[PDB]
RNA sequence: ACGAGACUCUGGCAUGCUAACUAGUUACGCGACCAACUUCUUAGAGGGACAAGUGGCGUU
């Protein structure tokens, strides 16, 4: 996952004293479509679709005006 | 018509006891016409114990670095002049065939004591298979040295190998070496 | 020196400076069954039958 | 009220039976569904001396199928598995005749329209479509579509007018004619999942399956609530008597047979083998397939054994 | 070793708690339902989760396990919490009372009660464990 | 209308073209027991005498046998005979005779349906072979 | 929250699937009675193994 979830940049900064190297690593977020992040999720991340609130009477009774 | 080999059979060899099949076990798919079944006996322990003692006997001649493992050799050995001896005997070699080696076997080997001291060895044993086949391994060395730089060669010891195979009485040599060691280490009981 | 059939009940472990002997406990089946412990060598599998050619060899433990 | 007697056993198989389909018009082809690339035939003998003979082993299916449906004529079998694939089989040639790979999503069910006019499948685009044999777009409805996957589309099981009865696992039931296809009533917020809906031969009932076991009953004109028959676990089979009004299903270990005037079982008397081990779990029953009219019944389990019984009905 | 990590264990617990309806005892059916009702990004991990789900289904078929709070077993337990006997266990016709508590009740202005039976006090003062 | 899974093992193979005809068994492309290496003739002699002529009295077989390696093409001949018999009886007569005779053949020995999965493994890091390492000095 | 695992690549398995004029072939075929909807090789959307089943040890 580090191959497609982390992008790395190594750059050299030249000062009058010498060279200091910087290293920027960003862990992209998971996003389907948009090319902002990788399409696949972390392989150790398991997802469950969440139910909604259900407060209902005992038996359905049709209602007409 | 389920008779083993082309000569033997599984319908008349009965002991009326189902506790003494630790030497010959021909009752299922494991029965072999010719031992060249391939396989790996070093993949896991208790698998070289699962070996048929005929296959272990013939294969365990896989020693030196140049004759090691070559199954063509053992199958040719156990085929050549065995095909001759079957038609040349006619009678039953069963008597000696069983009665020298397969109860020549020892009854105890030894183990190390404490943390130091190489002057005596505590006598132990195993359920017979490991000790009998350790005698068989030292007998592999012994029959080799009876051929190794010697007169009676390989691929012609079929009588003695059937002795080393079959079932129950005492005449062997490396086994009595093991029995000398047996008594020496057994003086510790 | 009788021949007695006994079943392995538990495997204790090895002993020695580097480890060269194996400990099992074997119980008799036809000798007023009781628990006797004995050291052993080689592949003596889980709950196999160990043959006692003698009822007096013990395992000196530790 | 129904008395039966188990008369024998059946030995020798590789694939335990999954789904049942038969056509009274042609009784010479009997099919069984398995999981090891395996489909097995039967025949009918009704003998104690010979209650089964392995004759022909149908192959070909790469994936374990969900719903197998036969046309009105006992000549074509449609086994489309859980990928969007299909297998068309004809007894005239004894091999494959029409293999279709045209759906790029994970499809679960496939069916033949009883009038052989349109092909329906469930796709994951929140849209239902009607497809022809010529690959030409006919009717795609984007508005008021199902909240989740469309399970299948059912039609009448006998020589009668075909009526579209759309079903889904999203607990939504839609019954459409061939002219309107108009959403009349919708009710949401249901306690249990929907397995599938069934079509009545007298055209007044449409039962459903679920883990709650509550049989869903709706009329044909509208969505009037009528009655909620009880049930056990996940239901996978519902069918009436071909000439009489009854409901039979196997949602678990025993048989749950209800008469729509009584709605409750009468007397559960069964035969099960004994096991000498205290921890040997018994198998699970799925369906009861009537032989011809309700006189005889067959069943399969998870024990490589096929259990049959002889019923006197009354 | 075959120790399941927190990933498969927690996924199995959540799957069982949330979809206890559909899961059974068969590995193949549990595998199929686990693939349906969860986005498991690997097939090895899906198989591991399904196997632990089968193991835990066997566990809960033999009693309650602490990690999962399925609604049926919670309903059964709560029903057991409301059990009330026909007659109160405190509705004893006779209550055995020592002389000292009877004297206390006399000082408590409750000395006329007839439910109380005065028992013989134990003549042994041997109530402490021996020291050692 | 194409029922063939032929006969393979290890490296070798044999195309099991099984068809209805006069019913004579063609083996080795050569007379039965004179194979030039000579090493493993007797294994071929178990089933052909075990089963009988009438069982294989209608089997016209045409096999393209190739591949070097005794343990490969040998024992693959027996895999092919078992599998061709299985397919023939299944597609032609019934399943009960199939299970009976196939059970006999594959209960004689197991190693038919399963070959060794063992393969030469990669030469590893800084050593002459897969596990051996170059000698270390101090 | 990292690391470990998961993961990627690699081996090992298909009376299965997708098809190849560079492997592989059926009685109106010759050079011989004296245009197989694809399977051995190649490589793809998949399948397959989970300590899953059984037995025994394990505040079961």
């Amino acid at each position: 996952p580090v191959n497609y979830y982390v992008d790395t940049a190594v750059r050299h900064v030249l000062l009058r004293q010498g060279v200091l190297g910087i290293k920027v690593k960003i862990m992209l977020p998971w996003d389907p479509t948009g090319k902002i992040g990788p399409k696949k999720p972390l392989p150790d991340h398991v997802s469950i679709v969440e139910p909604k609130d259900e407060i209902l009477p005992t038996t359905p009774i049709s209602e007409q005006k | 018509d389920i008779k083993l080999f082309g000569k033997w059979s599984t319908d008349d060899v009965q002991i009326n006891d189902i506790s003494l099949q630790d030497y010959i076990a021909v009752k299922e798919k494991y029965a072999k016409y010719l031992p060249h079944s391939a396989g790996r006996y070093a993949a896991k322990r208790f698998r070289k114990a699962q070996c048929p003692i005929v296959e272990r006997l013939t294969n365990s001649m896989m020693m030196h670095g140049r004759n090691n493992g070559k199954k063509l050799m053992t199958v040719r050995i156990v085929k050549h002049a065995f095909e001759i001896i079957h038609l040349l005997t006619g009678e039953n070699p069963l008597q000696v065939l069983v009665n020298a080696i397969i109860n020549s076997g020892p009854r105890e080997d030894s183990t190390r004591i404490g943390r130091a001291g190489t002057v005596r060895r505590q006598a132990v044993d195993v359920s017979p298979l490991r000790r009998v086949n350790q005698a068989i391994w030292l007998l592999c060395t012994g029959a080799r040295e009876a051929a190794f730089r010697n007169i009676k060669t390989i691929a012609e010891c079929l009588a003695d190998e059937l002795i080393n195979a079959a079932k129950g009485s005492s005449n062997s040599y490396a086994i009595k070496k093991k029995d000398e060691l047996e008594r020496v280490a057994k003086s510790n009981r | 020196q009788p021949i007695k059939l006994a079943r392995v009940t538990k495997v204790l472990g090895r002993t020695g400076s580097q480890g060269q002997c194996t400990q099992v406990r074997v119980e008799f089946m036809d000798d007023t069954s009781r628990s006797i412990i004995r050291n052993v060598k080689g592949p003596v599998r889980e709950g196999d039958v160990l043959t006692l050619l003698e009822s007096e060899r013990e395992a000196r433990r530790l | 009220t129904e008395q039966m007697t188990l008369r024998g056993t059946l030995k020798g198989h590789n694939g335990w039976v999954t789904q049942i389909a038969t056509t009274p018009q042609f009784p010479d082809m009997i099919l069984s569904a398995s999981r090891d690339k395996t489909i097995i035939m039967w025949k009918l003998t009704r003998d104690e001396t010979n209650y089964g003979i392995p004759q022909r082993a149908l192959r070909g299916h790469s994936h374990f199928v969900s719903d197998v449906v036969i046309s009105s004529d006992g000549q074509f079998a449609l086994s489309g598995s859980w990928d969007g694939t299909l297998r068309l089989w004809d007894l005239t040639t004894g091999t494959t005749t029409r293999r279709f790979v045209g759906h790029t999503k994970d499809v679960l069910s496939v069916a033949f329209s009883s009038d052989n006019r349109q092909i329906v499948s469930g796709s994951r685009d929140k849209t239902i479509k009607l497809w022809n044999t010529l690959g030409v777009c006919k009717y795609t409805v984007q508005d008021e579509s199902h909240s989740e996957w469309v399970s299948c589309v059912r039609f009448s099981p006998n020589s009668s007018n075909p009526i579209i009865v759309s079903c889904g696992w999203d607990k939504l039931v839609k019954v459409w004619n061939l002219a309107n296809c108009k959403l009349k009533t919708n009710h949401i917020g249901h306690t249990g999942y929907l397995n599938t809906v069934t079509v009545s031969p007298d055209g007044s009932l449409c039962a459903s399956g679920g883990k709650d076991g509550q049989a869903m009953l709706w009329d044909l004109n509208e969505g009037k609530h009528l009655y909620t028959l009880d049930g056990g676990d996940i239901i996978n089979a519902l069918c009436f008597s071909p000439n009489r009004y009854w409901l039979c299903a196997a949602t678990g270990p025993s048989i749950k047979i209800w008469d729509l005037e009584g709605k409750i079982i009468v007397d559960e008397l069964k035969q099960e083998v004994i096991s000498t081990s205290s921890k040997a779990e018994p198998p699970q029953c799925t369906s009861l397939a009537w032989s011809a009219d309700g006189q005889t019944l067959f069943a399969g389990y998870t024990d490589n054994l096929v259990r049959v019984w002889q019923v006197t009905i009354g | 070793g075959r120790v399941r990590t927190k990933t498969v264990k927690k996924a199995a617990r959540v799957i069982i708690e949330k979809y206890y309806t559909r899961l059974g005892n068969d590995f193949h059916t549990n595998k199929r339902v686990c693939e349906e009702i969860a986005i498991i990004p690997s097939k090895k991990l899906r198989n591991k989760i399904a196997g632990y789900v089968t193991h835990l289904m066997k566990r809960i078929q033999r009693g309650p396990v602490r990690g999962i709070s399925i609604k049926l077993q919670e309903e059964e337990r709560e029903r057991r919490d409301n059990y009330v006997p026909e007659v109160s266990a405190l509705d004893q016709e006779i209550i055995e009372v020592d002389p000292d508590t009877k004297e206390m009740l006399k000082l408590l202005d409750f000395g006329s009660l007839s439910n109380l039976q005065v028992t013989q006090p134990t003549v042994g003062m041997n109530f402490k464990t021996p020291r050692g | 209308q194409s029922v063939q899974v032929f006969g393979r093992k290890k490296t070798a193979t044999a195309v099991a073209h099984c068809k209805r005809g006069n019913g004579l068994i063609k083996v080795n492309g050569r007379p039965l027991e004179m194979i030039e290496p000579r090493t493993l003739q007797y294994k071929l002699l178990e089933p052909v005498l075990l089963l009988g002529k009438e069982r294989f009295a209608g089997v016209d077989i045409r096999v393209r046998v190739k591949g070097g390696g005794h343990v490969a093409q040998i024992y693959a001949i027996r895999q092919s005979i078992s599998k061709a018999l299985v397919a023939y009886y299944q597609k032609y007569v019934d399943e009960a005779s199939k299970k009976e005779i196939k059970d006999i053949l594959i209960q004689y020995d197991r190693t038919l349906l399963v070959a060794d999965p063992r393969r030469c493994e990669s030469k590893k890091f800084g050593g002459p072979g897969a596990r051996a390492r170059y000698q270390k000095s101090y």
